[PDB]
């Protein structure tokens, strides 16, 4: 159990979530949520373009 | 070994149940068709706590899905994880509850409860030792609030010495979507005070508050609220599914929780919740978990804990951590503020420690707090109830189903004496 | 929100700026 | 109409001192703990209901 | 010839035994599979069969499976006979009544049968070693019933208690004053000597003596296992002065109600600090009486010693012991009672303590395990009594105990007994 | 081991704090993202005084950012060190204070302060052994003065034995910014007297005169005066973070410079300041540092010390130097100017030396001066307040917010009590017993 | 068999003990790692380190010292420095927050926390002492830790050990320079509480050592290490009899009997005679007469008190190196004939001598020259009443207005202790007067 008492343990430790998608962001971790709308501005811009042509 | 038969009644109940069962299938490594594809041998150990086994190596949930109209269970059947439930346990009615408690408790749920009791008996006696059941519903609806209480009552006169859990969702005055729900909430909390062993009061207002100020979600839907509820639903029963340095099953969080039989209304809370942009400024240590876990905004009930005295607090930690870190943080919390904790109990915090964390996570913990600040979740609903009942506002929809007006009077009287019960330890 | 500039160096003082009267005069005697 | 030398001295002449809280240092780094709550000094032996 | 039947009750008992039997198997030449790659010093703990397997004389008891199943799937699975590791179905869930009146009766018969089948192999059975915790449900309830049943069929056989006291400041449970009051009221006539350790005191010891900040329960288990191995070291290794297991009760327990001595392991230092320190007999016996080295969080200076039984290991020369205890008898800090002019029981062994790979303690040549019966434990009984009187005044948590067939008068007749115990602790210091 | 929780309120406080954190991060070797990148080892040993540990070698500061207008938070995030601050510590309001002390103290800063106190208590109880707090604000502003006074009043009643330093910015005689500056200035001094331990008065015109005379800057901006302010904040706490021959923390300066509890208004000054054209004309010696330090044209408050008496003087030195030279220079500056030091205190100089100079710097020194010439700074504010309050100049923007007319009276009553107390201690017979 | 426990308290104590222990290691053969470079004898080797160093089983010598401070930044330099391996880790005690120039922090609130840890470490170090003589305490009169906690240490040691000898190495306040404002308050309080819990109190100034380093030594702009090396040389010459051969041995108990005439006057001044640079030593013969006369020079004194303003009461002289006792006899016979050196009638002897054959050691980096003779003179003179009167006046000026007393009254110390500490030293003022008048 040197890992629980390592003074530089926080130095070698990685964040809970690094990017918008990687491996250890799965629904039992409560780190990635579907309600966060990535590709939300693009949907609004596309819908505005549809309204413009119409 | 120690099996849990999971029940759910209502739309809200079935949408929370889908999230919960997919979360448990995530934890135990179950694909959307039923089989196992995980990478650790620890996930098969107590997999029969929630699952059964069929031929061909198929794991099916021990779930009973109850509703009074077929569209909601058609919706959960066609979802991403609707192919894992055995279609026998899907029980529906034809005419809906109509957002009416009397309909679900006397008229349409009572003529459905026999088949559901048959299914409950068939699924709940295959197990060797049954720890207890589990219900997910809301008090603001009609079929979860009405027939769910009937279900609790009939599985209480038949299984007296088991564990009853209800992850009820009581309504909020600020976020209200039905004009009748004071009646339903009052008439259901009349039953939940003596038919249940633990009760977890969750508010939609508190979930929206979490999603707005903590998670910083742009568009929180009902799916994220069910995700946040199922987080704590999985967190409370993690020590009888996985090993730990200090195990604590469901019964240990009842003897060490309620000091008197009428005080079992808790409020959950999940500790490691972080926004997307605030992820790299976070250190995943025990003090950071316990100072976030005790925060007033992190409660999943909309009552401020700082208005009342804490009765007893749980903390079921998951992950690999040292023990006196937890034992000194829970002592620091009681020592810093001695006016928010009751004085006639010397230690008000129970520690539970598991080993296996949530998937892809270094460390996690959950909160179960019994407090005298929960009375303001009942004072508001009782005040709205007596605002409606003094003019007999919507009572023709209920008295026509065959219930007397004495029932509302005894329901509000028992809500009042529950409030006065929670008041005498506030001073 | 991107980083605006490369932050000109300003290094430490060469000979002093790192010795604190105990790194100096309290080394190995080694005359 | 006040002499601020007479009263600044009278505020320390007609006063009482602030009694410190008993604290013991346990380790050589300087960790400090409260003395009364930790079971070192005799506190609960002097309770009124001892042995009765 | 000199057998010792160990009994482990509860999660605390099983996790303590997981370190104790690690130390025992490494002490002799016993592999994890039970074989030995011949001396017969292992009969204090191991019984040999026809297939060349050394089976421990232990009965791992719990009412919950998933703490015993790690013995069944871990690295010491081949060592243990299947009937030794005994599990129930439902845990007591921090309830004394559940482990004493409802769930304990189903397992007490099977545990008694395994105890009897283990005692047929003992020609020279010395005593039973019991490991449990006061705060738990199984370890406080079923262990007390185990004493109540073991005291009838055997009687005068020695029984040794290795209990975990409730900590002063921290506490992992809520109803643990109730569990403690009941298992202390009912074990009083059914325990010859009750060795006391405390989790927070060992927490401080590994914080300030060793440099391991944040130990887990495993380090505490290793320290307790070192104490237990030093206690029964004379039965297996040659010694200048041999100490039998029935000498502790005669030289440590003045009165039958007062059988709660303390624990202290002297040279518990790290490998960084052993470089600058010589570890002679006088230094370790002086570090024994320092209150910073006690395994119960209390100050012995605020009380009077009743007796002292103190053991030695390794290259220990008896005149250094002589002068070293003669120094302690001249210190005004240390005080004894009127009616004990003798004070000390001395034992010397030759086997140095055994190191474990990846352990905390350093390899030393001398060691002392001091067992002190002191009046300073009376601050613990008064404080536990106050913590009860906070809760029992408003009848908190009683309804979870009257359900399992215990009347309301049991709490009152427990409180009467330990009020009398506090009176006995005061009235003998006069 | 001795941590300092930083606070900053208002636009002046946030613009000062940005430069202060830039200078501290340059001293300790922190990149604009957060990761430590230093060369020596002293820069990491005492990093926890101002910083917190996060994952991966990234350090998050101890600061709490408070304001009522989100534009200032927008500007403080757009700086070269805007990414190092934790996003949770940003606390903003929606409607600005309107340059009103009453609004920011009673109406808009009342409900907002609960979240700020939440951040403060969250971030102060996670400390090994907290020393105290700091605050940068301007008394002439609206949210700065009012909400800073409210923050200090709420903080002192929860941690009543810590160190509460304020690097306040006092208003201006000559060139001011706002019309209603005297009201906020006279209403903020009441709270700072009773609720602060040390108060540093920094005047903008003194900084402007420094930049125009000593530095010859063509276009001095706010980011130019804030460098001098950041230097005198960083020079005070240099004994905590680096080893020294003679160490003096905030509490030692507290003990040495405050003879009576109500007299804690000081006068900063930074020693090695020299323009670009005259940089090669100076030999860097200790007499040069102590000659510039005690100069009347080097203080950061627009009040010369020849018009008053020096009650107590500090001199915190940085760099490798000789103690005999420093002590003899303090002796010479005490004995040459005899009438400018009070005679009922025999030695008025507290000395401190730290052997680590700032990054790029070789030697440096910081002047903390408790003088009785600070009373004339309050005299002008009192005269302007009496000119305004005699005819209700702008009272309807204060009294309509809930404040009382009598609340403006106790303000200048206590302010002039402080002025009279400084005056009485200015002319006191040293060889005199007294009534007692 | 001659062990003495050095107790360094405060920043001054720790920084003095650094140079002291460097010179202790260099004088014997002990490396900075605590090991001898080799074992040249088969089984012999000198045990002369037993005065200062305790040998473990294998090969390592550990100092018999306790380093106490209330601030981590002074001990942490030793903890990560060159002599890190030499010191036992538990021998360096460190608080979290310092006293900060306040006697009350070191005496009532903060210094009363770590006092138990220091007392148990002192007991543990005294357990290995076979022939313990006494304690040596290094502190300063002007600080908060070195004034309050050192007084608390004397307070506890008198209770726990009785009549055991405890010598002081104080840093007296200077008459014109100082590095604090509240220095007179600390000086009066910690003199008042330790007027009787100290058997002897050797004091040196800081301005006087500055003057000696400027004038006698060739160096200008000195640092604190140059003062600490001289103080280490003084404390080595005091304890040189316990470790080296001597024609006349001077025990640590002899100082209090041959230097303290009366139960409160125990403040002698120290001086080191041949403190000269290398090129000044090249042109100068340093015979016993020259270095005996140089001790009595007013400029060569290490405390800023003119000996011509008072009367000598007792003198203790410690000699080192190539010293003939015949020349010591002649040189002390010459001094008694002088008129500029005046003694008191009731002490016709006035001299205690001690000769040690060990020459002083040369620490590399120091500015002192290699000399064959050295004298460390400890003189108790009545001329210190100038210094007590100036300290009296400096306390007086601040106490007239009751400046800075809110920092002291608000921390458990009442106002009355000022009124009795000042009254007790005002008694001591004329206590010095009563022993300076001649009986006719
Ligand atoms: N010192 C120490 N105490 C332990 C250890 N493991 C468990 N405990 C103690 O065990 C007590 C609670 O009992 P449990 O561990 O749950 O074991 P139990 O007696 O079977 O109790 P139940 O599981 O509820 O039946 C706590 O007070 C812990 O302090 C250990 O490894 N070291
Ligand atoms: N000779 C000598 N004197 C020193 C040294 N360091 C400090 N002093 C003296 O010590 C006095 C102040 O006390 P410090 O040693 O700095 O600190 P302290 O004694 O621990 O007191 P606090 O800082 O309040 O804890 C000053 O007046 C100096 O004269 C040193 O290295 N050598
Ligand atoms: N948490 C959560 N609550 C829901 C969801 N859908 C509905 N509700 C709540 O349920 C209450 C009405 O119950 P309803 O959905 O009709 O369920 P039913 O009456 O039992 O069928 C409302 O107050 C909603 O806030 C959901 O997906 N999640
Ligand atoms: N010296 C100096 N003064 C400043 C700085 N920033 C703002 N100020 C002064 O602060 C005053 C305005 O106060 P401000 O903080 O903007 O008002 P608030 O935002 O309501 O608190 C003006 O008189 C400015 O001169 C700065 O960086 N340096
Ligand atoms: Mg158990
Ligand atoms: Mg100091």
């Amino acid at each position: 159990e040197f890992d629980l008492s390592d003074p530089l343990a926080l130095k070698k430790d990685r964040p809970a979530r690094q990017s918008d998608y990687d491996a250890r962001n799965t629904i039992s971790g409560m780190q990635k949520f579907m309600g966060e709308d990535l590709n939300f501005h693009l949907r609004k811009k596309f819908q505005e373009e549809q309204n413009r042509e119409w | 070994m120690r099996e849990i038969v999971h029940l759910q009644a209502g739309q809200c109940g079935n949408q929370i149940g889908a999230k919960f069962w997919e979360v448990i299938s995530d934890e135990h490594g179950i694909d959307p068709t039923g089989t196992y594809h995980g990478d650790s041998d620890l996930q098969l150990e107590r997999i029969n706590v929630y699952y059964n086994e069929a031929t061909g190596g198929k794991y099916v949930p021990r779930a009973v899905l109850v509703d009074l109209e077929p569209g909601t269970m058609d919706s959960v059947r066609s979802g991403p994880f609707g192919q894992i439930f055995r279609p026998d346990n899907f029980v529906f009615g034809q005419s809906g509850a109509g957002n009416n408690w009397a309909k679900g408790h006397y008229t349409e749920g009572a003529e459905l409860v026999d088949s559901v009791l048959d299914v409950v008996r068939k699924e709940a006696e295959s197990c060797d030792c049954l720890q207890g059941f589990q219900l997910t519903h809301s008090l603001g609806g009609g079929t979860g609030s009405g027939m769910g209480t009937l279900l609790i009552s009939k599985i209480r006169e038949e299984y007296p010495d088991r564990i009853m859990n209800t992850f009820s969702v009581v309504p909020s005055p600020k976020v209200s979507d039905t004009v009748v729900e004071p009646y339903n909430a009052t008439l259901s909390v009349h039953q939940l005070v003596e038919n249940t062993d633990e009760t977890y009061c969750i508010d939609n207002e508190a979930l929206y508050d979490i999603c707005f100020r903590t998670l910083k979600l742009t568009t929180p839907t009902y799916g994220d609220l069910n995700h946040l509820v199922s987080a704590t639903m999985s967190g409370v029963t993690t020590c009888l599914r996985f090993p730990g340095q200090l195990n604590a099953d469901l019964r240990k969080l009842a003897v060490n929780m309620v000091p008197f039989p009428r005080l079992h209304f808790f409020m959950p809370g999940f500790a490691p919740l972080t926004s997307r942009g605030s992820q790299q400024y976070r250190a995943l240590t025990v003090p950071e978990l316990t100072q976030q876990m005790f925060d007033a905004k992190n409660m999943m009930a909309a009552c401020d804990p700082r208005h009342g005295r804490y009765l007893t607090v749980a903390a079921v930690f998951r992950g690999r951590m040292s023990m006196k870190e937890v034992d000194e943080q829970m002592l620091n919390v009681q020592n810093k503020n001695s006016s928010y904790f009751v004085e006639w109990i010397p230690n008000n915090v129970k520690t539970a420690v598991c080993d296996i964390p949530p998937r892809g996570l270094k460390m996690s913990a959950t909160f179960i707090g019994n407090s005298t600040a929960i009375q303001e979740l009942f004072k508001r609903i009782s005040e709205q109830f007596t605002a409606m009942f003094r003019r007999k506002a919507f009572l023709h929809w209920y008295t026509g189903e065959g219930m007397d007006e004495m029932e509302f009077t005894e329901a509000e009287s028992n809500m009042n004496d529950l409030v006065s019960e929670y008041q005498q330890y506030q001073d | 929100i991107r980083l605006p500039r490369g932050r000109p160096v300003i290094p430490v003082v060469p000979h002093r700026g790192a010795l604190t009267l105990a790194q100096e005069s309290y080394n190995l005697p080694l005359h | 109409e006040k002499n601020f030398i007479n009263t600044n001295a009278a505020d320390v002449i007609m006063g009482v001192a602030k009694k410190p809280k008993p604290i013991y240092v346990d380790k050589r780094t300087g960790d400090k703990h409260d003395l009364e709550t930790s079971g070192l000094v005799p506190k609960y032996i002097n309770k009124k209901d001892y042995g009765v | 010839m000199r057998e010792c039947i160990s009994i482990h009750v509860g999660q605390a008992g099983v996790q303590i035994g997981n370190a104790c039997w690690e130390l025992y198997c490494l002490e002799h030449g016993i592999q994890p599979d039970g074989q030995m790659p011949g001396d017969d010093s292992f009969n204090t703990f191991f019984s040999e069969t026809g297939a060349g397997k050394h089976v421990p004389r232990a009965v791992f008891v719990d009412l919950e499976p998933t703490v015993v199943d790690e013995v069944r799937t871990g690295t010491y699975r081949q060592l243990f006979h299947p009937e030794q590791l005994i599990t129930g179905k439902e845990d007591a869930a921090n309830n004394y009544a559940r482990g004493h009146y409802t769930i304990g009766k189903e397992i007490v018969d099977l545990v008694l049968d395994r105890i009897r089948k283990l005692a047929d192999l003992c020609t020279g059975l010395q005593g039973f070693l019991i490991f449990h915790s006061f705060g738990g449900g199984t370890g406080s309830g079923f262990a007390s019933l185990l004493m109540e049943r073991l005291s009838v069929d055997y009687g005068k056989k020695s029984k040794l208690e290795f209990a975990i006291y409730p900590a002063p400041q921290v506490s992992t449970a809520v109803v643990e004053p109730y569990n403690s009051i009941l298992t202390t009221h009912t074990t009083l006539e059914h325990s010859d000597c009750a060795f006391m350790v405390d989790n927070e005191a060992i927490y401080d010891i590994c914080r300030r003596n060793l440099d391991i900040e944040r130990p887990t329960y495993t380090n505490l288990n290793r320290l307790i296992g070192q104490i237990v191995s030093s206690i029964t070291a004379s039965l297996r290794f040659d010694g200048a002065l041999n100490v039998d297991l029935t000498e502790f009760q005669t030289n440590l327990v003045p009165y039958p109600r007062i059988h709660f001595p303390l624990a202290t392991y002297a040279p518990v230092i790290s490998a960084e600090k052993a470089y600058h320190e010589q570890l002679s007999v006088a230094e370790i016996t002086n570090a024994c009486f320092e209150p910073a080295n006690q395994m119960v969080k209390c100050d012995p200076r605020h009380g009077k010693y009743m007796a002292c039984c103190m053991l030695y290991r390794g290259d220990v020369v008896p005149k250094d012991v002589n002068a070293a205890i003669a120094t302690i008898k001249t210190k005004r800090t240390i005080q004894f009672v009127d009616w004990c002019p003798t004070g000390f029981k001395v034992g010397i062994n030759y086997q140095p303590p055994t190191v474990v790979p990846g352990g905390d303690l350093a390899k030393v040549q001398r060691a002392v395990c001091m067992l002190s019966n002191t009046t300073a434990i009376a601050e613990a009984w008064a404080r536990l009594d106050h913590k009860l009187d906070l809760m029992y005044a408003k009848r908190a948590f009683v309804h979870w105990y009257v359900g399992e067939g215990m009347e309301e008068g049991e709490f009152s007749e427990a409180r009467e007994d330990l009020a009398a115990l506090e009176k006995d602790y005061e009235e003998v210091g006069v």
